[PDB]
């Protein structure tokens, strides 16, 4: 249903938002798609956490690494924190990526169930 | 290393709960595998330290290095061969959409 | 490079905004089981709007 | 190098040159010669008469592994495709020789 | 008919473009980037350039 | 095997072969291909005779 | 079912391997170390020797066919991916022709050293030269070249396109001129010379006789119709 | 890319490079390429077919006869034990050969051999930078490339193994015999030109 | 004669035979053994009825 | 100006531009049904042409990316010597190279008549290229408005009673 | 021509540095000779000697060779079982039951096959393992 | 963190694939799971060394 | 530096046995590289006292395009003219 090339829109955040509620809840939805979706929003949220969690284990430790505790205080904690922002943003892309990717595939399962996509036949 | 290298074996063989005598002799036999081929090559590397490696050992090596790549590329060429002509429905009625 | 180049700029912050349903700008010659994709996005007009 | 024209002289009178020199070092200037390197090849006796090295005669190493990929084989196979494993107790005295070895 | 045409538009391009492309692109050998005049760099063969170019 | 291994040598005329392990490596991995294809008249997964009482064991 | 099936696969999968070990350490021997006069004149070698680098050869080019072959079909029976399965895509007929590509190339491997031993023992007791070795070289060699487009003479029954049919029988039927070559210059070696009748003679003469039949009766088998039954 | 041999070349390298830079016919005659030997004469009884032994009393010598244009080879492949001492011929062909069992020495003898032998290749000498190359169409043509020189200024010597064992050991002597044979390689190009 | 003079192995994959005049008595110093199968494996030559079989 | 001015695959310097991705996506978005026999034709000589184009497209890139490895190896010509890094770098650069090339628009006369013609054929693939390609349409909308076509697809129409479907990029009045 | 100036070392052996021209110790204690200049060369001569002997060919790395408790077990094992695999292949092929034993293991995915215990345990435990995903 | 976190969460502490794995790869989305793979564990001797 | 292997091997005097007595073998004298031909054909016929070398040589390798453009002009007219010819008639 949606354009297709290289001169097309990247998918948006709402856009994305908009298409994950409606194959969660809407009554077009066979059991199977919806329960893909439920699959990918349950187990993306621990990776996001764990990665939030992780750099702010390693970035307390780099606080007081050999050279980074010997640093002027803005200095030290910006390489502190650098740690931190790296697996943070690690945790929320790959949160982000996992469940957009189950919910494109779940997705394109929604569409071929109703017969959205021409040169897609059985 | 070794405290990583341990850590995972025994992470992976605590999951899956295997058999420990039958994996641990299916594992003696595949170290002993690796084990005598890399020291084959050992072998070679220390007595081609010195006084043995000539013109005739060096070209002899390089043909070894090229027959086996060779031989490794045979039976992919093989499957490649396969996999660009492989096999498909009629597509008149059967597959209409493998256009 | 030294002639006239189309701008590649487009309408990047409306939601499904290049979904485009048919109508009499569009001649209504889309592929026949796309009307279930037009009402999809009627619906989501609807619900942006 | 400078050679004492008293040494020439007696040179040239004793030998008279009368062939050329077939070496090309003889073309070499000063600057070449002082230019090249002194490289030392040890010459004692020569056993091995082939332009390979010396071949070790023996392969242990080869045998014994040969013998595993042999019990691999049959091992997996039998394990995986009959889920067999011999049983080495019927043989214990077999058994009792791996262990006493 | 268009193969006449074309090998004599052939040959009339061997004609016309050596004099006015090729013979002056060999112009471009008397001498290599760095000023020195052309000499021979072989690949493989140590080929005997004996003869004057 | 024996008559390459014995004959090459001899007629083309070199000291043993080109690879004297991969010689032993053929030799000493035949035995393993034998056997498993010569005895599987013998064996199968159903090992077991039909006056076997599977149901006791 | 699982069990002696695989088993013959996984053998045969092991069986190229060792025939690959096989051919790579013989064939590099003649390459490298051959004695500095026979590098490159095979006529000069014993004809067991060029028999057995001809089947070496031949086993290097059929190997790695013979073993993609058995690869697809353990995949076949345990990952289920259908390589010869009709219903989605596959077909038996592509096993049928990988293996017979193989086949064929294998039984003129097993044949065609005797061929050298013949071609040594007799002129050795004859104390004379062979009748043509150049001629008998050659004709090995395009019988060797022609075992590459018989494969499916094995495969007249199972439907192939008659163009492909034709094809196999008209190639098979002309290895009977390279054989015939074999047979006369055999015959025309055991003539006009000082024969020293000896054990290996007489098997020669066994070897010559059981060739005459199971040749003529595989050149029967390329007649079409008598295949057929 | 070329061994520096005062520390490497120990007993096969040390042979091979004594081959490679001296075409003394024993030292060449281990190291000759076996994809071809120098085609010699015809052997007759005044001119025989000289087959090289490096200090070897037999050699397995075969025999084709009188090679021609129409067929590479004059009569079938015949084996025999060729050995040390005497003329000993071909019976099929007539073929006389002569089995010289070359020494390892420098004497005048030995330099008479010294055009019965191919010239030691050097391409293969030394380290290689380039394993094979992968070209269909260059595989049986051309040795490996180099992205590096071969140096030219390199002078050998040869030294008793006990002495250069010394040369190892004692860097002091090292550079005392390096500055005396530099000196005398001084001394032997200046009597060159003087002789030219 | 420049092929086999300046590359000899290629010469000798061409089957060309050593055309370097020794009548001098002094044996080349780079001569090879002839390799002549493309030139045996002919239509002309003792390959005659293989090749004819094989075209 | 060549001397072959009728042929369909050549054209003129001003003729409708398209790259060749770009007719690749056009092809995803249109049916044989829907077209004259005419139109079916024009599709068919675009498709000879735009074959045999595409496959030539590395070969006019291959001097360019040829120059361009080597001048990323360095200043020194290994011919023979320097394969490895020269097609390595070559197998890097040539993909980008024919990217440009690609994504280029040429002029074509089949480029030219199978979009801007007044049938019913022509409307419909403006239609369908307009509904379905969005971007492409507007880049293609962008250029033909250039060119004095006036379709009612256009988004640079003056005399239209309904809104444009696409954003208007800046142009002369 | 820059001769060397002066040793200033107690070690009267050293004060041979003092004879030569610089670029003459730069052509045969650096360039080439790199890797051997103002060394005593003891280690090239030792590895020869090792490498040419006929020696222990199990070798684990460059340094040592392969531990003996390692290359005997290894051994061992080897002809222990290619003897059991003769045999049993050769002669104790009339009854396989009373000579093999049936064994298997499969993924925690499906239900713990049948003959997923551990052998001659069979009269004291029962294994059953909880699936996994 | 790279060689080993990372890769042991998104190798068994979920079952979806990354866009890496599979964006080549002309197949259906299908998850992956650690316990139906590789009943012959040679993987972990593998990974251990 | 030799072209013709007789007078190679007339007079040698770099042979091993006199190197031996200085015992300095220069890379620059490897035979490899002391003896090559001149790549032009050179065959021996019987004169009337001995060998007589005689040397066939048929076509220079300095040929350039310029000659090679002057000689093409005739072909490339005749090809015109019988293009034309066959257009004509
Ligand atoms: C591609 C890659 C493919 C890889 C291979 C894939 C397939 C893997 C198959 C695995 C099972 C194969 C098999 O039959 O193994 C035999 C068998 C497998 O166990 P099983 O299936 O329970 O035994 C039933 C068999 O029929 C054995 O019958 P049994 O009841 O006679 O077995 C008892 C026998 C088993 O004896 C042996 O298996 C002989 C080998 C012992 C090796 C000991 C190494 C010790 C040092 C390790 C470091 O003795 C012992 O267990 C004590 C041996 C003391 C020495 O191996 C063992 O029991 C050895 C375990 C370790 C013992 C350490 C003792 C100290
Ligand atoms: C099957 C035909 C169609 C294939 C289409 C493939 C399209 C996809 C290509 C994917 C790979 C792209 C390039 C990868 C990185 C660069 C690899 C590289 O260094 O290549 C040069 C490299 C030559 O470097 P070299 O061996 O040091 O130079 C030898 C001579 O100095 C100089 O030797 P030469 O001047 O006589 O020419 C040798 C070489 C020159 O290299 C090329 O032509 C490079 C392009 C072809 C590379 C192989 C593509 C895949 C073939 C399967 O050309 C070939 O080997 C013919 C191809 O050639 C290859 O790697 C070819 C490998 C396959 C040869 C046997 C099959 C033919
Ligand atoms: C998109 C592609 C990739 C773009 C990014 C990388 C560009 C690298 C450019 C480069 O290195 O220029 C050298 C240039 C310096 O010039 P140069 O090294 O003094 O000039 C090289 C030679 O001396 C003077 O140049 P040359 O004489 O060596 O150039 C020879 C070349 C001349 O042609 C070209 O250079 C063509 C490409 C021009 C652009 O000739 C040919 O291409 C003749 C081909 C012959 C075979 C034709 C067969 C078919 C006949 C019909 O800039 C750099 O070195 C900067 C390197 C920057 C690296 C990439 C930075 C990040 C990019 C993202
Ligand atoms: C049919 C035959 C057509 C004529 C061929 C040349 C005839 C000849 O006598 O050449 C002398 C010449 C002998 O060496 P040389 O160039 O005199 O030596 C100077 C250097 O040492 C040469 O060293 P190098 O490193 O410059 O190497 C020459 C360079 C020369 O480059 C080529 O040969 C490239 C050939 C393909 C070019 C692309 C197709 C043609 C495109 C025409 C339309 C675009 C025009 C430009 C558009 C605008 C660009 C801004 O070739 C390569 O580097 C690799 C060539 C192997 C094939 C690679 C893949 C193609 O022959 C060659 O270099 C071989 C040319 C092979 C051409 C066909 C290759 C396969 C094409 C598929
Ligand atoms: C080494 C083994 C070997 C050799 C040499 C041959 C040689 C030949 N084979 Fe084959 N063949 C097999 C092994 C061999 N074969 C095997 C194992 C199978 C079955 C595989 C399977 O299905 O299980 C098979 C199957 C087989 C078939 C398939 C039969 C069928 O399944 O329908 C055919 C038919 O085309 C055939 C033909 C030939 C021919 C035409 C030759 C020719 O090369 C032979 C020609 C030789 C001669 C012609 C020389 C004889 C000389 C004469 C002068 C005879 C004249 C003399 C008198 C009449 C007295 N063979
Ligand atoms: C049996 C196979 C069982 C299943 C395992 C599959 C993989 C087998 C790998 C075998 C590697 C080569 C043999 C063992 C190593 C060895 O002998 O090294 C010393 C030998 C060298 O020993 P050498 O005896 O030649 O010594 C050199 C000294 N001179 C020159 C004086 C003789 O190394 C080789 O032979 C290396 C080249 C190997 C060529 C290819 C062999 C087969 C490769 C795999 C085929 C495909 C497998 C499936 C994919
Ligand atoms: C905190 C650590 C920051 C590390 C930054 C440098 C490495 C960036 C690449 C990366 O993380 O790859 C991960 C990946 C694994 O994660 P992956 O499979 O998700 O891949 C990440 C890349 N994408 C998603 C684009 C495919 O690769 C490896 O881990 C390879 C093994 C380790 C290689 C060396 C790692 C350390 C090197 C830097 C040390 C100093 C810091
Ligand atoms: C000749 C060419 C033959 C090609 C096909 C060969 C057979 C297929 C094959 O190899 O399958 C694999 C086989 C597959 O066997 P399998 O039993 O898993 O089969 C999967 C399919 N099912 C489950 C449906 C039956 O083995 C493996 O996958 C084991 C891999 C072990 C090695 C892992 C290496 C890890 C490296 C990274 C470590 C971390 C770094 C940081
Ligand atoms: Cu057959
Ligand atoms: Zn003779
Ligand atoms: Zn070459």
């Amino acid at each position: 249903m949606e354009p297709f090339g290289t001169d097309e829109r990247n998918w948006t955040h709402e856009e994305k938002d908009i298409i994950t509620r409606f194959l969660k809840y809407d009554k077009h939805v066979n059991l199977k798609t919806a329960e893909m979706v439920y699959s990918a929003e349950v187990e993306s949220a621990y990776f996001g956490k764990a990665g939030a969690l992780a750099g702010g284990v390693i970035s307390a430790l780099f606080f007081n690494f050999p050279i980074v505790r010997n640093l002027p205080i803005i200095r030290r904690s910006v390489i502190g924190v650098l740690p931190f922002l790296y697996c943070y943003t690690w945790g929320k892309n790959t949160q982000e990526e996992l469940r957009w990717l189950k919910t494109f595939a779940a997705y394109q399962r929604f569409v071929v169930y109703h017969g959205q996509h021409c040169k897609l036949w059985v | 290393g070794l405290l990583l290298g341990l850590s995972s074996i025994y992470y992976l063989m605590y999951v899956r709960l295997l058999p420990f005598n039958k994996i641990i002799f299916a594992w003696i036999l595949v170290a002993m595998f690796l084990y005598w081929l890399l020291s084959g090559f050992v072998f070679f590397v220390k007595k081609y330290q010195y006084s043995k490696f000539t013109a005739a050992i060096q070209r002899f090596w390089k043909r070894t290095y090229i027959i086996f790549w060779v031989i490794e590329a045979g039976t992919f060429s093989v499957f490649f061969y396969l996999t660009l002509n492989a096999s498909s429905e009629p597509v008149y009625m059967y597959d209409q959409i493998k256009i | 490079l030294f002639d006239f180049n189309p701008s590649s700029i487009k309408f990047e912050k409306y939601p499904f905004y290049y979904w485009i349903n048919s109508s009499q700008l569009t001649e209504f010659n889309q592929y026949r089981k796309f009307v279930i994709r037009d009402s999809i996005i009627y619906s989501l007009n609807n619900y942006i709007i | 190098t400078v050679i004492n024209s008293e040494f020439l002289t007696y040179l040239k009178s004793n030998y008279k040159i009368s062939f050329s020199a077939s070496n090309i070092v003889k073309y070499l200037s000063d600057k070449s010669v002082n230019n090249s390197v002194i490289l030392y090849l040890r010459k004692n006796k020569i056993f091995n008469k082939s332009r390979y090295s010396r071949n070790r005669q023996t392969y242990r190493t080869g045998a014994y592994w040969c013998l595993y990929v042999n019990i691999i084989a049959v091992v997996a196979f039998y394990f995986w495709f009959y889920k067999f494993t011999m049983n080495f107790g019927y043989l214990w005295w077999l058994l009792y020789s791996l262990i006493l070895s | 008919n268009i193969r006449a045409h074309f090998w004599s538009n052939f040959a009339l391009g061997l004609l016309i473009t050596g004099p006015i492309f090729i013979i002056p692109f060999g112009k471009a050998f008397r001498n290599l980037r760095s000023g020195v005049p052309y000499y021979f760099r072989p690949k493989y063969v140590f080929t005997q350039k004996n003869q004057y170019n | 095997g024996g008559f390459a291994n014995f004959l090459i040598p001899y007629h083309v005329g070199s000291k043993d072969v080109a690879y004297p392990r991969l010689n032993s490596i053929g030799f000493w991995i035949q035995p393993c291909g034998y056997i498993l294809l010569a005895k599987i008249g013998f064996l199968r997964p159903q090992f077991w005779r039909y006056y076997d009482k599977t149901s006791f064991s | 079912g699982v069990g002696s099936q695989d088993i013959l696969i996984l053998s045969v999968v092991f069986a190229g391997i060792s025939t690959t070990i096989s051919f790579t350490n013989l064939l590099i021997t003649r390459r490298t170390l051959a004695m500095p006069g026979l590098r490159h004149r095979r006529v000069l070698m014993p004809f067991v020797t060029i028999s057995i680098f001809l089947t070496l050869r031949m086993l290097a080019t059929i190997t790695p066919v013979l073993g993609a072959a058995v690869i697809m079909m353990a995949f076949d029976r345990h990952w289920q991916t259908t390589f010869f399965e009709y219903a989605y895509g596959g077909d038996p007929i592509l096993s049928q022709h990988l293996f017979w590509f193989f086949g064929h190339p294998e039984v003129y491997v097993l044949i065609i050293p005797t061929f050298g031993f013949i071609n040594m023992i007799v002129p050795h007791n004859n104390t004379r030269r062979v009748a043509s070795k150049h001629h008998m070289i050659w004709a090995i060699y395009v019988m060797a070249y022609m075992g590459y487009l018989v494969w499916g003479h094995h495969m007249y029954l199972v439907g192939l396109d008659h163009r492909s049919r034709t094809m196999y029988s008209t190639i098979t039927i002309m290895i009977s001129m390279p054989a015939t070559i074999k047979v006369v210059n055999w015959t025309l070696s055991l003539v006009n010379g000082a024969l020293k009748i000896d054990l290996p003679f007489l098997f020669s003469m066994s070897f010559l006789l059981l060739f005459l039949v199971a040749g003529f009766t595989g050149m029967w088998l390329s007649h079409v119709s008598l295949n057929v039954s | 890319r070329m061994t520096n041999t005062t520390e490497e070349a120990f007993d096969e390298v040390s042979h091979e490079w004594q081959a490679l830079v001296t075409s003394n016919p024993f030292d060449l005659n281990v190291f000759n390429y076996l994809e071809n030997t120098q085609t010699s004469n015809f052997g007759t009884v005044d001119n025989p077919l000289v087959v090289f032994t490096s200090e070897t009393p037999f050699r397995y010598v075969g025999c084709t006869g009188q090679m021609n244009e129409d067929d590479y080879e004059g009569h079938e492949l015949l084996f025999f034990l060729l050995r040390e001492g005497s003329l000993q011929r071909c019976m099929g062909c007539g073929q006389v050969f002569k089995l010289v069992r070359l020494r390892n020495e420098y004497s005048p003898e030995m330099d008479y051999y010294l055009s019965n032998f191919h010239p030691y290749e050097m391409q293969e000498m030394g380290e290689s930078d380039t394993t094979v190359l992968m070209s269909p169409y260059k595989y049986a043509s051309h040795y490996e490339y180099t992205q590096f020189e071969t140096p030219s200024n390199m002078v050998y010597s040869m030294v008793n193994p006990d002495e250069h064992d010394r040369l190892l050991v004692d860097p002091a002597y090292r550079m005392e015999r390096t500055k005396a044979l530099e000196e005398k390689y001084k001394v032997y190009t200046s009597s060159l030109r003087e002789v030219e | 004669y420049e092929l086999f003079v300046d590359h000899p192995d290629l010469a000798q994959w061409t089957g060309t035979y050593p055309k370097v005049d020794s009548s001098h008595g002094f044996p080349f110093y780079s001569t090879y053994e002839m390799y002549r199968d493309f030139q045996e494996n002919t239509l002309n030559s003792d390959g005659s009825f293989a090749q004819w079989i094989t075209l | 100006m060549d001397n072959n001015y009728h042929f369909w695959g050549n054209g003129d310097r001003q003729d409708v531009s398209l790259s060749y991705e770009d007719y690749y996506s056009i092809l995803d978005c249109l049916l044989d049904e829907k077209l004259s026999p005419q139109g079916l034709m024009k599709f068919k000589n675009l498709h000879e042409v735009s074959m045999y184009g595409v496959s030539y497209v590395p070969l006019y890139c291959f001097p360019v990316a040829y120059g361009i490895s080597h001048m990323l190896t360095g200043k020194v010509r290994r011919g023979h010597s320097g394969y490895r890094n020269l097609f390595s770098l070559m197998s890097v650069v040539l993909p980008f190279t024919c990217w440009y090339a690609y994504t280029t628009p040429i002029p074509r006369r089949l480029y030219t008549e199978i979009i801007c013609s007044n049938n019913a054929d022509g409307a419909y693939v403006r239609n369908r290229i307009k509904q379905q390609k969005p971007g492409i349409w507007r880049k293609l909308s962008q250029q033909l408005y250039n060119k004095n076509f006036r379709f009612p697809e256009l988004n640079q129409d003056l005399t239209a009673t309904e809104f444009p479907l696409d954003y208007v990029a800046p142009h002369k009045f | 021509m820059n001769r060397f100036f002066k040793v200033s070392s107690k070690y009267q052996y050293y004060k041979y540095l003092e004879q030569y021209d610089a670029a003459f110790l730069r052509k045969y204690q650096s360039e080439t000779h790199w890797y051997l200049g103002r060394r005593g060369a003891w280690k090239n001569l030792v590895i020869k000697y090792a490498g040419d002997h006929i020696s222990l060919e199990e070798e684990h790395n460059v340094k040592y060779k392969t531990h003996l408790s390692f290359v005997y077990l290894s051994y061992r094992l080897a002809w222990v079982l290619f003897a059991y695999v003769l045999i049993y292949n050769h002669f104790l092929l009339g009854d396989i039951g009373k000579t093999f034993n049936v064994g298997e293991w499969d993924h925690r995915l499906k239900p713990s096959a049948e003959r997923d215990y551990p052998t001659r345990y069979e009269s004291l435990y029962i294994l059953d393992r909880t699936q996994k995903w | 963190w790279c060689a080993y976190f990372v890769p042991y969460n998104i190798f068994f502490k979920t079952h979806m694939p990354l866009e890496h794995a599979y964006d080549n790869l002309f197949f259906p989305y299908f998850q992956h799971t650690h316990f139906l793979w590789d009943n012959n564990a040679l993987h972990i001797p593998t990974v251990g060394g | 530096m030799f072209r013709w292997l007789f007078l190679y091997w007339y007079n040698s005097t770099d042979t091993p046995s006199a190197i031996a007595k200085v015992n300095l073998w220069s890379y620059i004298n490897l035979r490899l590289f002391k003896a090559r031909l001149s790549s032009s054909i050179a065959y021996y016929i019987l004169g009337l006292n001995n060998l007589e070398l005689k040397k066939l040589k048929i076509f220079y390798k300095n040929t350039y395009f310029d000659y090679i453009y002057l000689k093409s002009i005739p072909c490339l007219f005749l090809i015109i003219f019988f293009t034309n010819l066959y257009l004509f008639l």
